[PDB]
C-alpha cells in the first residue's frame, strides 16, 4: 500500500526506477512465500497490494494455485471472495484464471442456496442485507468479470430476493438492474417463464436510481443505457413518466473524465452509438455529452495517426473506426478522422502485403504439399485482403473516399 | 433411503443408550468396530512387558568398562517390532551383523506356537504356499485362532490377486482346500470366524465368483452368527468384503443392501464402504443412462441416493481420500452434475487431497456436453505440471472429444501445439479421430489444422495400431479437405485408403465434390468435376442427396459440362425413383462421436503386481552367483608393482 | 519394428520380473528361477533407471500407472550416504541429461564467477524463485521464528520483574564465566576436535572428540 | 535446514601397488534458498564459516534431480529411505512376531 500511494503521488502513473530493487525484493519475497505456509488474510492483502500498484509477480501461477488451495476452504467469507475477485481482474485485465472463476461460481452459488435456506427462517432483513449485499457485490464482480452462468445465478439470487427495500447503494443499485435486464433476455431467449419479473423489476430499479438525475461515472451511464436497451428491447413497454426522466438524466450528465484510452476506445465508441439510438428513439437529443465524448476520442483519433505514422496503428482503433463510419448521427469531424486512420491502416496492409510477397521464400517447407503451402501463401494474403475489402466497403458506405484520395 | 436410514439409526441408538443410562451422558450415534481394536494395541504397546522387550541396546558405559571382559564386551540382543520399529533400518549388510537371512520361517518355527501369523505373512522370507504353511502349523498343533486363520486366508488371497487373471481357479481351490481343513480339523482348537469368512469372501472377489461367494460363504457367516448370538457378530469388515464382492461383481442392489444393513446395525461404516458404494450408484446411473440412449429406480431417486451418500461420508466424520474424490466424481458424471464435479474437484484441493491423474480424466469427461470451458480445459492441462502429474494418452482423448463435441477447432488446435507436441507420445487413432472430427466441424478452418492433421496421420501410421478406425478417420480428413479447399490433399488421400485397401464411400466422394466446389481459388475445374463423377458409374457406388447438392455447387461454381449435365439428369430421376420406393430421401450419415467414460477407453496395460519392498529385502530367496577368489586374490606384495611385472617373460 | 526401446525394454523387464514372482509364488522351491528373477530385478533396475535419466515423461507415466513409487530405491543407508547410488548416473554417461530450458530456468542454475554470488544469490537479484515443495515439518521451521519473536517480547513486555531477573542472572553467569577471554582456544570453532589433547586428562565435558564431518 | 549434505571423490596414490583409488568425504554445503533436492549434482565452493562444521556453499546446480522434485510436487519424499542401513550392535537384531499372549 505504500509503494502503491508513492505511485499515484508521483507525477505519472508509474514509480521511479529507484523503485526496481524494491519490486525485486517483493517478488523474491513472494516466490519464497507462495512456498512457505501462508494464510486467507495475507493472502488477501497480497492480493490487494498487487490490484493498488500495478505488479505482475514473477511466478504468477504459485500465487493462484495458493489461491484455488484457499478459495474452497470452510473460513471463506463471500467478502474474501468479492476482494480477491477484484484483485484477480485487475491484474488479469478482463483475463482471470477459469479455474478460480468457476471454483468462485460454485461457492457463490453453495453461499446463496445457504442464505436462502437460513435468512427466511432467522427473520431482521436489512440486518441480513449486510451480507446479502456482499454476496450481490461478488455476483456484480464476477459479471464484470465475465462468467458464464452470471443469468442462471442472477435468476437463483432474484429468486432468493433477500436484497429488497432499497437499502443499497445506487451503484449496486444500477449494478443489479442491468444484471437483472441481462438474465432476464437470457431468460426470455431460453425459459420465458420468469423474464417478465426480472424485466418488471430492473426497469424499476433503472427508474429509481435514474430519479435522481444526477451525473454518473462513464462506466455507470454506459450499464445504465445498456441495461435500459436491453429492456425496452426484451419487454417493449416505457412510460412517459420515465422517458421524461431519462431525457433530464442525459441532459444533466456529462464527460467526468476527460482521460481516453485507445483500449477503452471500443467500449466509448459502443456508448456512443447506444447513446445516440437512445436519444433519436425517446425523441431528444443530448448533444453536450455526445459531443464531449466525441472530441475525446478524436484527440487519439488525431494522435495515433498524426504524431507516429509509421507506426502501427492499432486494430482495435481500426475496428473501431469502421464501426463508427458507417452509423448516420455523428460529426463530419469524427468521420473525417476515421477516414484518415483507415487509409493509414490501409496504407499499412499494403506495405505488410508487399513485405510478406518479398519475404515469403524464408517459410517455404519442403516436406508440405504443394496444396498445403499454397493455401498457407493464400490465407496469409486473404486475411490482408478481407481486411482491405471491408475497410473499403464501409469507406463505400460514405462520402469520405475524396479525403483518403487527397491524402 | 440412506439418510432417512442413517438418522432412523442414530435416533433409535440415542433412544437405547438413554434407556439403558435410566437402568444401571453424550455417546456416539453410532458403533465403532475398530476402536476397542486400537485400543488394545494401545495397551499392549504401553504395557511394561512390551517396553522392556523392544528395548535399545545398552551402551559401553551401561555394559560396563572398556572392554575385554567376556559377557560385557557387545550389546546384548535386542528385539524390534517390524510393524512400530523402534530403530530405523532393522536390516543391515555388514560383515558380522547380517540379520536378513536370520529373518526366514525357518527360525519361526522354532517359536511358532507364540508365533503372530499376520506378522509372519507381512514379515518373513522363503515363505512356502499357504497349504503348506497351514500343514505345518497343523503339524505342530497350534491352537489357531480366528486372526490366524484370516491371516492364512488373506496369505492365499495376497497370491490370488498377485496370479494373473487366467490363473486364479488353482489359487481359489487351494483356498477352498484350506478352509475346509479349518472347518474340520477339531484338534488342535481351530475356529473359523467372521474375520475368515470375510476373507473367503475376498478371496472370491478377487478371482470373480459371485455366485460361489455370496450364496456360499457370506450365508455361512450369517448362519453363523444367528446359530450363536454375540459369538459371530459381523465386523465392519465382513460388510467391507461384501461390498468388495458386490463391486467386483456388479451387483448393485445387494451393495445398497449391505450398506443399509451396516446402517441399520448402529456402526459407523468406513470410508473404503461408502466409495464402494458412490461406485455402484455410479454403475446404476450408467446403466440407466444407457437404457434411456436406448428407448427402473428413477434417476432423480438415484441422484438423491448420491447425493446422501456424499452427505453420509461427513456425518459419520469419516474422512475423504483421492478414492473417495474418484467415486464421488464418477457418479456424478454418471449423473450429469458437472458443477458437482467442480465443486468436488475444488473441495478436494481445499484441505488436503492428492488429486490422482483419474480425478482430473472426471472433470474433463464431466463438462463433454458443456460450452465455454476450453479456457478451463487449457488451465486444468497447465496446472497438471505443478501437482506432480502428467498428461497421458486418456486425458488427450477426453480432451479431443470434448474439443470434437464442441466443434470448436481452435481449442484442439491449441491443445496439440502447446502440450501434446511436448509429450512425444503415440497417438492412439480415437485421439486422431476426435482431432480430425473437432477440426473439421469447427467454424473457420485453417490450413494449419489440415497440416496438423496430415502430421498426425503420419504419425499414427508411422507408430503400430491394433484397433481399425482408418476409414472413419479418413473420411473425417476428406470432410475437413473439402471446407478448407484442398482438393489436392483429398484426392492425394485417395491413395493411402487404395494402400490400405478400404473401399471408397459416397460420402468421400461427396466431400471431394464440396472440395472441387469449393475450392476455386486454388485448383479445380470441370475437369476434376468429371474425373470426381465417374467413380459412382464406375465403381458401383449408389449417389446420395448431398452428392445431387454438390454436384449442382461445382455446376454453378465452374460451368456446364454434357456430362455433368447427363449425371445430374439420371441421379435425379433416381433420387425420384428412390423416393417413389420409399417415404424419404437418403442423406450421408454423420459420424458419430466417441463418449464413452475413461474407465472404459482401451487402457494400453494390463497390471504390474510388484513389490519394491519384497525386491529390496530379497523376498522368495533371490541369488546373485558373487564372484569368488578373483576379487580376494591380490598375489604377492613382497615388492612393488612395475611394468612387465617382476621377471617379464618366462621359458619353460 | 521397434523393439529396443528404453520404455518397450524396461515394461518387458517389468513383465518378465513378474512372470518370475508368479512362477516362484507357486514353486517356491526353484533355485534357478531365483537366480534368474535375481538377473531379471537387477536388469530391469538398470533399464529403469536408464529411461528415468533419458525419458523422464515416460518413465513417470509407467510408474504412475503401475503403482510402482519406489521401484528405484537405495538398498543401503551406509552406502547411500557416500553418494554411490547417485554416482550411477555419473558412471552410466547419463550426468548432463536433462534438457534444462524445457523443464526450468537455468538462469539461477549458476553461481556468478566474477563476483562469488552462488546460485541463490542470483535468482535473488534475477527475481527467480528456486524452492523445492517444502514439507509440513521444513513450514514449521521457517514459520515459528517469528511466533517464537513474538511470545518472547510478548513476556518481556508484560512481566518485567521476570525478564529483568532472568536477564541479570544470565549476564552474571555470562560474566563469571571462566573462559570469557577471547583468545585462540575460545576461537577456535571445535574446541573438543581441535584440542582433544586435553579431553580425559583435564577437561572432561565432551565425552567424544568428533561431532561432526571434519 | 538450508544445509545441503554433499558427497565428494578425492584420490589416493598407492606408490607400492602403483594404483589410485577415489575415497569419499561429506560435506555440509550451505543453500539459502532451499533449492537442492536429494541427488542434484552440485558444485560447491569455500567459503567463511557459517557453523560448527559448514564452510562450504552450494556455487551452482549442474543437475537437478527431476525425479526428486516432481516427488516433492506429488507429495512424497524425494528419495524413498533404504531399506537397509548401519547395525545397532554387533548382536544380530532378531524380529518379534509376537503375538500379545506369548
Amino acid at each position: 500500500p505504500l509503494l502503491s500511494r508513492m505511485r499515484r503521488e508521483s507525477p505519472n502513473g508509474a514509480l521511479d526506477a529507484r523503485f526496481d530493487r524494491v519490486f525485486n525484493a517483493i517478488d523474491t519475497a513472494i516466490g519464497a512465500a507462495m512456498r512457505h505456509n501462508c494464510t486467507l488474510d495475507e493472502l488477501l492483502d497480497l492480493a490487494e497490494g498487487l490490484a493498488a500498484c500495478e505488479m505482475v509477480p514473477s511466478a504468477l501461477k504459485q500465487v493462484e494455485m495458493v489461491l484455488i488451495r484457499s478459495v474452497m476452504m470452510h473460513e471463506c467469507s463471500p467478502m474474501h471472495l468479492r476482494r480477491m475477485l477484484q484483485a484477480m481482474f485487475t491484474l488479469m485485465r478482463t483475463s482471470v484464471p477459469q479455474v478460480l472463476l468457476q471454483s468462485v461460481a460454485s461457492r457463490v452459488a453453495d453461499y446463496i442456496k445457504e442464505a436462502s435456506h437460513m435468512d427466511s427462517s432467522s427473520s431482521e432483513k436489512v440486518k441480513n442485507h449486510e451480507e446479502c449485499e456482499q454476496l450481490l457485490e461478488l455476483l456484480v464482480v464476477l459479471g464484470k468479470c465475465g462468467y458464464g452462468a452470471l443469468p442462471g445465478l442472477v435468476t437463483i439470487y432474484w429468486e432468493a430476493q433477500l436484497i429488497d427495500s432499497m437499502q443499497l447503494n445506487p451503484r449496486l443499485r444500477c449494478s443489479y438492474a442491468s444484471l437483472l435486464a441481462s438474465a432476464a433476455f437470457a431468460l426470455k431467449k431460453h425459459d420465458k417463464r420468469a423474464w417478465e419479473g426480472l424485466a418488471d423489476e430492473s426497469h424499476r430499479l433503472f427508474m429509481e436510481y435514474t430519479r435522481c438525475n444526477k451525473e454518473n461515472d462513464i462506466g455507470r451511464f454506459a450499464e445504465c443505457v445498456t441495461g435500459l436497451a436491453v429492456l425496452t428491447q426484451i419487454k417493449d413497454n416505457t412510460n412517459s413518466s420515465d422517458v421524461a426522466f431519462l431525457k433530464e438524466y442525459l441532459s444533466a450528465t456529462s464527460l467526468e473524465l476527460k482521460s481516453c484510452e485507445v483500449i477503452r476506445v471500443q467500449e466509448l465508441t459502443d456508448l456512443l452509438g447506444r447513446t445516440l439510438e437512445w436519444s433519436e428513439a425517446l425523441g431528444v437529443v443530448a448533444p453536450d455529452v455526445v459531443i464531449q465524448l466525441e472530441k475525446a476520442l478524436f484527440v487519439m483519433l488525431e494522435n495515433v495517426s498524426h504524431t507516429a505514422p509509421g507506426v502501427g496503428i492499432p486494430d482495435e482503433l481500426v475496428t473501431a473506426a469502421c464501426c463508427l463510419v458507417d452509423m448516420s448521427s455523428a460529426s463530419l469531424e469524427l468521420r473525417k478522422a476515421a477516414a484518415g486512420v483507415v487509409g493509414g491502416a490501409i496504407v499499412h496492409a499494403e506495405e505488410a502485403l508487399e513485405t510478406l510477397r518479398s519475404g515469403a521464400p524464408t517459410q517455404v517447407r519442403p516436406g508440405h504439399s504443394f496444396d498445403v503451402a499454397a493455401l498457407a501463401s493464400a490465407e496469409r494474403e486473404n486475411v490482408y485482403k478481407n481486411s482491405i475489402l471491408q475497410y473499403c466497403a464501409a469507406l463505400q458506405r460514405s462520402g469520405m473516399s475524396t479525403h483518403v484520395e487527397e491524402l | 433411503r440412506l439418510a432417512a436410514a442413517a438418522v432412523k439409526a442414530a435416533e433409535w441408538y440415542a433412544a437405547e443408550n438413554r434407556r439403558k443410562q435410566k437402568g444401571g451422558c453424550t455417546a456416539p450415534l453410532w458403533f465403532d468396530d475398530t476402536e476397542q481394536n486400537l485400543l488394545a494395541r494401545e495397551q499392549h504397546v504401553r504395557s511394561p512387558a512390551y517396553r522392556e522387550l523392544h528395548r535399545p541396546a545398552l551402551t559401553n558405559a551401561a555394559m560396563g568398562l572398556y572392554g575385554g571382559e567376556p559377557g560385557f564386551e557387545k550389546a546384548h540382543r535386542v528385539w524390534v517390532d517390524p510393524d512400530r520399529p523402534h530403530i530405523k533400518h532393522i536390516y543391515n549388510q555388514t560383515a558380522l551383523a547380517r540379520n536378513l537371512r536370520y529373518a526366514r520361517y525357518g527360525y519361526f518355527k522354532r517359536d511358532m506356537h507364540l508365533l503372530d501369523v499376520d506378522k509372519l505373512v507381512r514379515h518373513a522370507r522363503l515363505l512356502p504356499t499357504p497349504g503348506r504353511l497351514l500343514t505345518d502349523f497343523l503339524y505342530q498343533r497350534v491352537p489357531l485362532p480366528d486372526k490366524s486363520c484370516a491371516a492364512l486366508i488373506r496369505y492365499q488371497r495376497q497370491q490370488i490377486e498377485m496370479l494373473e487373471v487366467w490363473g486364479r481357479h488353482a489359487s481359489f481351490q487351494c483356498a477352498v482346500e484350506m478352509f475346509e481343513r479349518m472347518i474340520v480339523t477339531n484338534i488342535p482348537p481351530v475356529e473359523v470366524g467372521v474375520e475368515t469368512h470375510g476373507e473367503m469372501v475376498l478371496c472370491a472377489a478377487a478371482c470373480g465368483k459371485w455366485e460361489e461367494g455370496w450364496n456360499v460363504y457370506a450365508n455361512r457367516a450369517r448362519e453363523l452368527e444367528k446359530e450363536s448370538p454375540e459369538s459371530f457378530i459381523l465386523n465392519t469388515f465382513f460388510f467391507d468384503a461384501l461390498l468388495t464382492l458386490c463391486v467386483a461383481a456388479g451387483r448393485v442392489s445387494e451393495g445398497i443392501d449391505t450398506l443399509e444393513e451396516v446402517i441399520k446395525r448402529n456402526l459407523r461404516p468406513r470410508g473404503t464402504m461408502l466409495n464402494k458404494a458412490m461406485i455402484l450408484y455410479s454403475i446404476l446411473g450408467e446403466q440407466m443412462s444407457k437404457h434411456e440412449a436406448s428407448r427402473l429406480c428413477e434417476p432423480e431417486e438415484v441422484e438423491k441416493m448420491g447425493l446422501e451418500v456424499w452427505s453420509l461420508f461427513d456425518f459419520y466424520q469419516l474422512p475423504r481420500t483421492t478414492a473417495s474424490i474418484e467415486a464421488y466424481m464418477r457418479m456424478c458424471c454418471a449423473f450429469n452434475k458437472p458443477t458437482l464435479v467442480l465443486k468436488a474437484q475444488g473441495f478436494a484441493d481445499a484441505s488436503d487431497i492428492r488429486l490422482s491423474i483419474e480425478c482430473f480424466h472426471w472433470l474433463v469427461y464431466a463438462i463433454r456436453g458443456v460450452a465455454g470451458f476450453g479456457d478451463y480445459v487449457m488451465d486444468v492441462l497447465s496446472q497438471l505440471r505443478p501437482r506432480g502429474l502428467t498428461p497421458d494418452f486418456v486425458l488427450f482423448t477426453l480432451s479431443f472429444m470434448y474439443c470434437a463435441l464442441q466443434r470448436d477447432g481452435e481449442l484442439a488446435l491449441a491443445i496439440f501445439d502447446q502440450h501434446f507436441v511436448h509429450q512425444n507420445m503415440n497417438p492412439t487413432p480415437e485421439m486422431v479421430l476426435l482431432f480430425i472430427q473437432a477440426c473439421s466441424n469447427c467454424e473457420e478452418p485453417t490450413a494449419v489444422m489440415l497440416e496438423r492433421s496430415e502430421t498426425l496421420i503420419k504419425r499414427l501410421e508411422a507408430v503400430g495400431s491394433s484397433v481399425d478406425l482408418i476409414s472413419p478417420i479418413y473420411d473425417q480428413f476428406l470432410e475437413l479437405c473439402a471446407h478448407l479447399g484442398a482438393v489436392a490433399s483429398g484426392f492425394s488421400a485417395l491413395k493411402r485408403i487404395v494402400g490400405f485397401g478400404k473401399p471408397l464411400t459416397t460420402r468421400m466422394i461427396n466431400s471431394l465434390l464440396l472440395a472441387n466446389s469449393n475450392a476455386i481459388s486454388s485448383n479445380g475445374s470441370l475437369s476434376m468435376t468429371e474425373e470426381l463423377v465417374g467413380f459412382f458409374t464406375l465403381l458401383k457406388i449408389r449417389p446420395n442427396a448431398d452428392t445431387e447438392i454438390c454436384v449442382n455447387l461445382c455446376r454453378d461454381a465452374f460451368g456446364e459440362s454434357p456430362v455433368v449435365n447427363d449425371f445430374i439428369k439420371v441421379i435425379g430421376e433416381s433420387l425420384q425413383g428412390d423416393s417413389e420406393k420409399g417415404e424419404a430421401p437418403q442423406y450421408d450419415e454423420d459420424i458419430p462421436v466417441i463418449q464413452v467414460p475413461p474407465h472404459e477407453l482401451r487402457q494400453l496395460r494390463t497390471e504390474w503386481k510388484l513389490s519394491p519392498r519384497d525386491i529390496v529385502l530379497r523376498r522368495f530367496g533371490q541369488h546373485t552367483k558373487p564372484p569368488g577368489k578373483a576379487a580376494l586374490d591380490v598375489g604377492s606384495m613382497r615388492g612393488s608393482v612395475i611394468p612387465f611385472g617382476r621377471s617379464p617373460g618366462e621359458q619353460l | 519394428f521397434d523393439t529396443t526401446s528404453p520404455a518397450v525394454l524396461a515394461v518387458k523387464r517389468a513383465l518378465k520380473c513378474r512372470v518370475l514372482r508368479n512362477h516362484l509364488l507357486t514353486n517356491p522351491h526353484n533355485n534357478i528361477i531365483k537366480t534368474v528373477l535375481a538377473n531379471t530385478e537387477r536388469k530391469l533396475n538398470h533399464a529403469l533407471r536408464r529411461l528415468r535419466k533419458v525419458d523422464f515423461k515416460k518413465y513417470w507415466e509407467i510408474i504412475r500407472d503401475h503403482d510402482v513409487q519406489d521401484i528405484l530405491q537405495p538398498p543401503n543407508l551406509v552406502t547411500y550416504r557416500q553418494g554411490s547410488y547417485w554416482k550411477y548416473d555419473w558412471n552410466a554417461g547419463l550426468a548432463i541429461s536433462t534438457n534444462l530450458a524445457d523443464v526450468m530456468d537455468p538462469r539461477g542454475l549458476n553461481g556468478c564467477v566474477e563476483t562469488g554470488r552462488s546460485r541463490s544469490e542470483v535468482a535473488r537479484d534475477l527475481g527467480l524463485s528456486y524452492t523445492r515443495p517444502l514439507h509440513e515439518n521444513e513450514k514449521k521451521q521457517l514459520s515459528h521464528q517469528a511466533v517464537y519473536y513474538e511470545r518472547l517480547a510478548k513476556f518481556k513486555m508484560e512481566q518485567p520483574e521476570a525478564a529483568r531477573a532472568m536477564e541479570r542472572e544470565r549476564f552474571v553467569r555470562k560474566f563469571s564465566g571462566m573462559f570469557v577471554k577471547m583468545d585462540i582456544r575460545s576461537g577456535a570453532p571445535d574446541f573438543p576436535s581441535t584440542y582433544r589433547r586435553l579431553l580425559g586428562t583435564k577437561v572432561v565435558r565432551w565425552a567424544s572428540k568428533r561431532h561432526g564431518p571434519n | 535446514l538450508k544445509t545441503a549434505v554433499v558427497a565428494t571423490n578425492h584420490m589416493v596414490y598407492y606408490p607400492k601397488f602403483n594404483q589410485r583409488v577415489s575415497r569419499t568425504k561429506r560435506f555440509f554445503a550451505h543453500d539459502e534458498d532451499l533449492a537442492c533436492v536429494e541427488g542434484d549434482l552440485v558444485h560447491i565452493k569455500q567459503c567463511r564459516k557459517i557453523s560448527k562444521y559448514k564452510h562450504y556453499y552450494v556455487f551452482s546446480i549442474l543437475e537437478p534431480n527431476v525425479e526428486g522434485r516432481e516427488r516433492l510436487k506429488l507429495g512424497l519424499k524425494a528419495v524413498p529411505p533404504p531399506l537397509f542401513g548401519y547395525p545397532v550392535s554387533r548382536r544380530i537384531v532378531k524380529l518379534n512376531l509376537t503375538s500379545t499372549e506369548g
